[PDB]
């Protein structure tokens, strides 16, 4: 499976504000849904409770039926690696290729050299990238670099998506064929949650609707 | 080798390759750290050798009595040969004596003039080194003594207590100088190996959000600390041959003046490949204990 | 203190709180490579000292005519006196020189049936320490031999060259572990603090971003390296101090078996202040070096 | 004068692609305009050569009246002091405080302590980032951390301001809080250039737009 399920998860920094206050829902595997929010509403936060980055300071938090509310530290890299996940500051390796960062998942799972070859130049072709292979990050425009956290994603054929901001940098004619991108994994059954600014992305679906609000969930059409 | 290997210490290399300068400063700074111990153990294994080879300890000199003939005072030597304590004893006759008594004087009218020879006969004791001891010493003495025609033991125990108590000043200050070399080593490489990692920590953090394993992220690093420990071993063992160089024709040119020939003795295969590993190993536990550190950070509970 | 002091002083500061291990580990690096040198300039220095004061040196032995008395000897040892590169003039009788011969001997108690004293005046002169050049010496004896009275001017020649070239094989040995002492401080130090600089660059480039000047951007690492070879060379002071009371000890007992009194000397207050500012200069050097060599790769051509 | 003006700049990065052929323009002072184009087209090459962060293969620039294309390395503090910069991953000091990464811009011109204090507070408002002063920048949002090199930009009433996609997070709303900031400051006389993919943003106002595509600069309704 690649379900999602929250029970009343709330999330309170350490000595700091509140993140999340009794968030509850759940997804089915193969839906796609729409986080959104005003700034400092908790939607990178909520994220990264899926992902296992952090912690729940209260509920519980179910991923494909198994409880992940409090996981050994030898139990989470094998979580994080059924995930897709891009991040709002696109975390690369400055010091490795573009070639280098996209393929350090492959290599993770282990993956042989020849294949290794093929899905990376597949992934940044995607991304219209693949010319920028030998170049490092520096040497990398804006929304290049956020380009290159979406290939790496995507790699690995994840089971769940999860997107910060994905499209913050990129015009609208690449923004849209980057959602278009998300669709196509969508059709092949995987779980897509995409937190995003951008209304007129929104507007031109009818996907569901989750809106945050100071750490309130609000489950759009409704909590089923 | 294992696949995950074979990429680990490319990653590695790639990282000195990266920024030449920087690299061989560090390079640098643990060689000299390591000459320092090197050249000095080097000069205590050759000064320990000529001092035991070269250095005329305090003798026994024990004194036969006088009524003993040459026949019956080397009855007394075998006596003394056999004892427990003894390596070697040198007989020298009444007559013996006396000419190293008219050498000192240069006067013959000390001894010619006597109806008979006054000087006793004298024998030459070479004492073992585990017998050479305060109490060892001591017990031999009163063995000797309780030999048969043995009267007197010349030996001072003044001058052997005194030249006794500068060889154990001596040790003792080496070996607190040898302990802060050797202290110094040790920090220099831990803290060399730990600041290069924490320049490097953005990367471990990373990889550790995509789902690495901590035994995956390790490698890298751990490659990197043994690199830089076995390459500032090595190249201080080019400098500390360097400087037996340089030193040889100093060395050469006292043994001269003394006549005797003496030669330095420089570190040995086995020593050199000792130094190699274990400075491997200081780089390798270093890197260790800076990773792991950094991953435990990075844990959100 | 300027406003722009106070800030660049107030910000170097902080950042050695932040991190305090890291820090200990910095300054606890510098303080052992700087107790090293420390105690060994210390162990020359009190080496030289009890050398000079106790080391019996080889002297210089004037032989007089056996017709002289000692009213003529003291005359003979007057004109000794007042040449050049003298120190002083011991002086021997005749009967003083075979009461030595006697004390050695033991059984050269038949000397008394000899008519006549055989040894002639035997006269002692010790030339200035820094007059005992090899040259010198003979040039000394040599003019010594004009003075009227004298049979002989008697020196050890081969005890003086073999003494000589044993303390010349020291300096050389000693010279080249200092100078290794002294590059692994420059080395330690200036390499703790560029590693240390180059963790922080990201902030160096920030700030020429915003319009700071490189004379802004130097002023807080420059403090930071002058602090932290002030940390270290202060913390080696108190590591100096402590083993010298270790070793005050066993100095003590070696003192007590030849019975004169000898005394440890430390550090002065003047080495003190040396030692803190220059390791401070050092510091300031390295992280001058460091910064300039950032804000050169920040530039855009 | 806040005057900026191109003569046939063209920018070639270092055995790379040349960002920017022959680009000509100028901007009277007291003036705000748009720049657009879609990703990789150069948007923020053309502002770092403004700044003189970059130094042009070819052609001039002028800044106020003065030549600036070959500014030796000594003189080049004191352009940057009269320029307002918003750059695009947000700059920030990560070891010091929200406070201080505002304040830096007054230190280096050397004010007073206390005027310090009551002009960092009152930028710090017009983000809506006053409570977060003593927080460090790692403890916000990727919505936050803009918003701070924001108001670090506009403390030292700066001749002109470059901002470099200020709105590429937050939201609707708030961004239209942020647009109308930069005109307040184009009221008093200061010179606004910003670059920006919100093309929705842009239909609400009438300002002067430059598309830049493929290193190419065409100045909208007119070159004047
Ligand atoms: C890498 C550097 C290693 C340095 C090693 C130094 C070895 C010294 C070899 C030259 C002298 C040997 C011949 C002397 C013996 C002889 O002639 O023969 C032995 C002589 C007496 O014999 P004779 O009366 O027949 O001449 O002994 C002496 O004259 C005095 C004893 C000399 C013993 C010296 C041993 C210690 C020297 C330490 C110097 C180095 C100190 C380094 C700083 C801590
Ligand atoms: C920081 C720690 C430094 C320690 C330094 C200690 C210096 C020696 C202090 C004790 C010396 C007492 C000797 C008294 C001599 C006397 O009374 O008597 C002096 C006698 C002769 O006079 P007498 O017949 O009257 O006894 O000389 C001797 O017997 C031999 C000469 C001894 C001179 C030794 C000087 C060098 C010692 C170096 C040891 C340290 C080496 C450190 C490693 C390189
Ligand atoms: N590391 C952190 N430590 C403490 N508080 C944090 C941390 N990260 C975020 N916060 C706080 O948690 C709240 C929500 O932050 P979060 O990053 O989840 O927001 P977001 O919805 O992604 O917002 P934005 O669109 O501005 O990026 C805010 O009050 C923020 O200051
Ligand atoms: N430091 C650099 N070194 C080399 N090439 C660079 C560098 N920075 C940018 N480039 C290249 O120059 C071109 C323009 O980059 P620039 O950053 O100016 O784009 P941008 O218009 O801001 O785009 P975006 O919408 O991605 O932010 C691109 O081809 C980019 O890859």
């Amino acid at each position: 499976s690649g379900s999602i399920r929250f029970e009343h998860v709330s999330k309170a920094y350490l000595g700091g504000r509140q993140a999340l206050q009794g968030v509850t829902f759940h997804m089915q595997p193969g839906e796609m849904a729409f986080l959104t929010g005003h700034s400092g509403a908790g939607k990178s936060t909520l994220l990264k409770l899926i992902c296992g980055i952090e912690r729940p300071s209260a509920g519980k938090i179910w991923f494909s039926g198994h409880d992940i509310t409090r996981l050994k530290n030898r139990e989470v890299p094998f979580l994080r690696r059924q995930i897709g996940m891009i991040f709002q500051d696109h975390h690369l390796l400055m010091d490795r290729t573009v070639y280098d960062n996209v393929a350090i998942p492959l290599i993770i799972a282990g993956a042989s050299g020849d294949d290794i070859r093929r899905r990376v130049s597949a992934a940044l072709d995607k991304v219209g990238l693949l010319d920028k292979a030998k170049n490092f990050p520096i040497q990398l425009s804006g929304g290049e670099q956020q380009r290159v956290g979406i290939a790496r994603a995507v790699v690995n054929k994840p089971a769940v998506l999860l997107a910060d901001q994905p499209t913050g940098n990129l015009d609208d004619a690449l923004s849209e064929g980057i959602l278009r991108l998300f669709e196509e994994f969508n059709r092949v059954g995987v779980t897509v949650l995409m937190a995003t600014h951008d209304i007129n992305l929104i507007s031109r679906r009818s996907y569901r609707m989750l809106t945050l609000s100071d750490g309130h969930l609000h489950g759009g059409v409704g909590h089923e | 080798f294992n696949e995950q290997v074979r990429y680990a210490f490319h990653g590695a290399l790639q990282d000195l390759k990266s920024k030449p300068f920087a690299t061989f400063l560090t390079v640098m700074v643990i060689a000299i750290s390591l000459t320092l111990p090197s050249v000095c153990y080097m000069v205590y294994k050759n000064v320990n050798q000529a001092a035991t080879q070269y250095y005329p300890s305090p003798q026994i000199t024990v004194y036969l009595q006088k009524t003993l003939d040459d026949d019956a005072a080397a009855g007394v030597v075998a006596q003394l040969q056999a004892e427990q304590g003894v390596e070697k004893v040198n007989y020298l006759s009444r007559e013996d004596a006396l000419g190293e008594f008219r050498n000192w004087s240069g006067f013959g009218g000390a001894l010619d003039m006597l109806e008979e020879n006054p000087l006793p006969a004298v024998a030459v004791v070479i004492p073992k080194l585990d017998f050479q001891g305060t109490e060892s010493l001591n017990t031999l003495r009163d063995r000797i003594t309780q030999i048969n025609g043995i009267d007197e033991v010349r030996m001072d125990d003044s001058w052997f207590a005194r030249l006794a108590a500068l060889t154990g000043l001596v040790g003792r200050v080496s070996a607190m100088i040898g302990v802060l070399m050797v202290a110094a080593v040790f920090l220099v490489i831990g803290n060399s190996v730990r600041l290069s990692i924490f320049a490097r920590r953005d990367s471990i953090n990373v990889q550790k959000l995509i789902g690495a394993t901590d035994g995956f992220i390790l490698r890298p690093f751990l490659y990197g600390g043994a690199l830089l420990g076995f390459s500032g071993a090595l190249l201080s063992l080019i400098l500390s041959e360097i400087l037996v160089l340089r030193l040889s024709s100093a060395v050469a040119e006292v043994a001269q003046v003394f006549g005797t020939k003496f030669d330095i003795n420089g570190l040995s295969f086995d020593e050199c490949l000792l130094l190699l590993l274990v400075c491997s190993m200081i780089g390798w536990v270093a890197a260790w204990l800076a990773t792991v550190q950094h991953l435990r950070h990075f844990t959100p509970e």
